[PDB]
């Protein structure tokens, strides 16, 4: 069924599981054509692929060759995605395919469910959760592995770098899923939180700061302001 | 002309005969149905006026044999029977009109109704969605689960319907996973015309007979199959044009004869909208899409 603030632990109990985020599959720039109409260039997109209990990332470049002469591009990437998580799977050993995967949105339950016809036994799951993973998108090193890719590519990360050492998979989702809709919400005011002291640095094997123990408790209430804040500038409180 | 007589009425009913229906008394002298037109599947079909609940009835074909209705006061219901006895037969029917104890199976001369409602359906087709071979006539009732219900219990006792699922590995090539679902061409053409059908006709004949028992006795898995094969085909982009000609002309006559009370429940929103609407076919169906208009524009 859905997912939703009710079942929330079920995301880190020991059954594999793939959150599929589509939204940055399909990107375009809109502009104006020399006879002043409007017309799209695509830019290179992702499928975001996460495992939220041990921080996996699977992340699929989707290079602009791939909508070269298609029609309807924005349901063709819903397919698209949906083929790629499939071969994705097949790809894996048996026990390390998923038992559930779930999409951050619901227009992705059909194509998945059609390309898995080959595995009954995967639960495809919708949620009620806004989770704010188009936000990678805005981290320089991830806008960068995509937009330079020349060709399709699969990228492996763990979106957790090695927090897992000292933090449960609960409290290391709770943290990316705040600093992501911060990254959301504000890009530049969240952009300064991460970066703007210069002697937290980044290892150059991971996507966030070696901030200690205290630091990220620091980090992650300056976070929560942020989001609160813009909550007001936005709706006036 | 042939005639289906009744031994007895010992229980007060309403007796439906195609699309006609009479209500007959407790004990009434009520001795059964005669000129009833050659050349058509019929069914005959019961409410009992204590228990509403089960409408039940028989598809026969009077060409297949003579048969009977007789009540069965141990299972509480009428039932049809097939007379091997030819010349006592006759002997009865033409006593019982002789005295006139017969309704007439009333058949207005400019009418096609029946026909159009069952164009296609034979009973050759009805024996085998509905098994029960040591009989020539076939029993329906309003609860009846079809095959594909009783995946989702009794097998005797079921509507062995085509099994149609848009979701299927049957209905989706490997590797035109997008291509099969949006376009269900493959599936009506090849798989289920050419390889399950094998024409045109057989495809309608369901589609009709899933209908008539979703009209006649309520039976909501008969409803599920008469949408499904309407949006199999309004949802292929590729079908014959000859097809499409005489769907438009078989919904018509169902969507005239329904009970305009009953819309609510035998009509499918979600499907009715898309076929007319959304579909490929969207612009292929001028007579339902008219008369679905100007009888049901609430539902749309
Ligand atoms: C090239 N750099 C240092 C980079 O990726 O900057 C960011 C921006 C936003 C979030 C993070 N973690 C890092
Ligand atoms: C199978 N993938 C998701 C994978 O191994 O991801 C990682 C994990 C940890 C470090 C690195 N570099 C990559």
């Amino acid at each position: 069924g859905a997912m939703n603030s009710s079942n929330y632990a079920e995301l880190f109990n020991n059954d594999i599981k793939l959150f599929v985020d589509d939204t940055n599959v399909y990107r375009v720039t809109v502009h104006k054509t020399f006879e002043g109409n409007v017309a799209t260039k695509a830019i290179n997109g992702c499928i975001f692929t996460l495992n939220p209990k041990t921080g996996h990332l699977f992340l699929k470049i989707i290079h602009t060759s791939v909508w070269a002469g298609q029609k309807r591009l924005s349901q063709l990437a819903k397919w698209k995605t949906a083929e790629e998580v499939s071969a994705l799977v097949r790809s894996l050993p048996k026990e390390e395919q998923p038992k559930q995967i779930i999409v951050t949105r619901k227009a992705m339950l059909d194509p998945l469910e059609v390309h898995m016809l080959d595995f009954p036994n995967i639960a495809i799951r919708p949620t009620e959760l806004r989770l704010p993973f188009s936000a990678a998108m805005s981290i320089d090193k991830l806008s960068d592995v995509v937009m330079k890719a020349t060709e399709p590519q699969m990228v492996l990360f763990n979106i957790y770098d090695d927090w897992l050492d000292r933090i449960s998979s609960y409290t290391a989702f709770s943290r990316l899923t705040l600093l992501l809709r911060a990254l959301k919400t504000n890009e530049e005011s969240a952009k300064m939180i991460l970066l703007s002291d210069p002697t937290i640095t980044i290892k150059s094997y991971h996507l966030w700061p070696s901030f200690t123990d205290e630091q990220w408790i620091t980090i992650e209430s300056q976070m929560r302001d942020l989001i609160l804040t813009e909550y007001g500038r936005k709706y006036n409180v | 002309m042939n005639t289906v007589p009744f031994t007895s009425a010992p229980i007060e009913v309403t007796i439906g005969i195609d699309q006609y229906s009479f209500n007959v008394k407790e004990n009434q002298p009520f001795h059964g149905i005669k000129d009833i037109p050659i050349g058509h599947v019929h069914v005959i079909h019961f409410q009992h006026a204590d228990n509403s609940s089960m409408r039940y009835g028989y598809w026969f074909d009077c060409r297949m044999g003579n048969f009977y209705i007789q009540y069965d006061p141990k299972d509480g219901l009428y039932k049809m029977m097939e007379e091997r006895d030819g010349a006592k037969f006759e002997n009865i029917v033409h006593n019982f009109k002789e005295r006139q104890m017969m309704v007439s199976y009333p058949k207005i001369d400019e009418d096609d109704t029946w026909y159009n409602l069952t164009e296609f359906v034979q009973m050759d087709k009805i024996r085998k969605i509905v098994r029960k071979d040591e009989n020539q006539f076939s029993y329906v009732d309003s609860s009846m689960t079809t095959v594909q219900e009783n995946e989702l219990s009794d097998p005797a006792h079921s509507l062995n319907y085509t099994v149609i699922n848009f979701k299927s590995r049957e209905a989706i090539r490997p590797g035109h996973e997008m291509e099969d679902f949006l376009d269900k061409s493959y599936y009506l053409n090849t798989v289920m015309l050419q390889g399950i059908f094998k024409n045109s006709s057989n495809y309608f004949g369901e589609l009709q007979f899933a209908f008539l028992n979703a009209m006649f006795f309520g039976n909501y898995g008969s409803s599920l199959q008469w949408h499904a094969m309407i949006e199999l085909i309004c949802s292929s982009a590729t079908v014959p044009k000859h097809m499409l000609d005489k769907l438009d002309e078989i919904l018509y006559y169902q969507i005239k004869t329904l009970p305009e009370q009953y819309s609510d429940i035998l009509l499918n929103e979600r499907v009715w909208n898309i076929c007319l609407y959304s579909s490929f076919q969207k612009n292929s169906l001028h007579n339902t899409e008219k008369i679905m208009e100007n009888k049901y524009p609430e539902l749309l």
